[PDB]
């Protein structure tokens, strides 16, 4: 994965639901 | 919830030799793309500002974000951008 | 050449995380999507131009998403 990007992806991911 | 789609249309136009074509599909593609850049670096810096228990994201915090999730390449331009401004 | 702030601000704003945005927040956002789109659009073109066509379409933008560590945020977006 992008290591800069990962949690904040998972993050917004979450959010999207 | 999208940025117009002729200024997005305008900026891949510049982007693409002057008789490249672009599909509309891939113009509302960008529209898409481009909203969730701008809600993705706003996430990242909502939820520092609501940790450090500040009530208001700022430009610095912006630029911070950006630089946190690798958009490094950005912060330069941005912040002679907003020097720009503020002058 | 230069982006409607009030958009960006309303983006912003669909966070519910969001409280208060400083006034030049969306400025530097305005900026910062031009060159975001520049990249992108680039990007999506080299695969346009290996399938040798002059259309930029949609699946030219999935395919740069995935050959680009930085644009890993838009997986989802944009399924390859």
């Amino acid at each position: 994965v992008n290591a800069k990007q990962y949690x904040r992806i998972l993050k917004r991911r979450x959010a999207r639901a | 919830i999208y940025l117009p789609i002729a200024n997005v249309a305008r900026i891949m136009k510049n982007a693409i030799p002057q008789t490249g074509k672009i599909a509309k599909d891939a113009k509302e593609c960008v529209q898409e793309c481009v909203s969730e850049f701008i809600s993705f670096i706003t996430s990242e810096a909502s939820e520092r500002c609501h940790q450090e228990k500040r009530k208001t994201i700022n430009g610095e915090d912006i630029l911070f974000a950006m630089s946190t999730l690798g958009f490094d390449s950005y912060v330069e331009p941005l912040k002679l951008y907003l020097q720009k401004f503020r002058e | 050449q230069e982006l409607p702030l009030a958009r960006i601000k309303k983006i912003m704003k669909l966070d519910e995380d969001v409280k208060m945005i400083s006034a030049e927040a969306p400025v530097l956002f305005a900026k910062a999507a031009q060159i975001f789109i520049t990249e992108l659009t680039l990007r999506a073109w080299i695969h346009t131009e290996d399938n040798k066509r002059r259309t930029l379409q949609r699946n030219d933008i999935a395919m740069a998403i995935t050959k680009f560590d930085q644009f890993d945020f838009l997986i989802d977006i944009v399924p390859r």
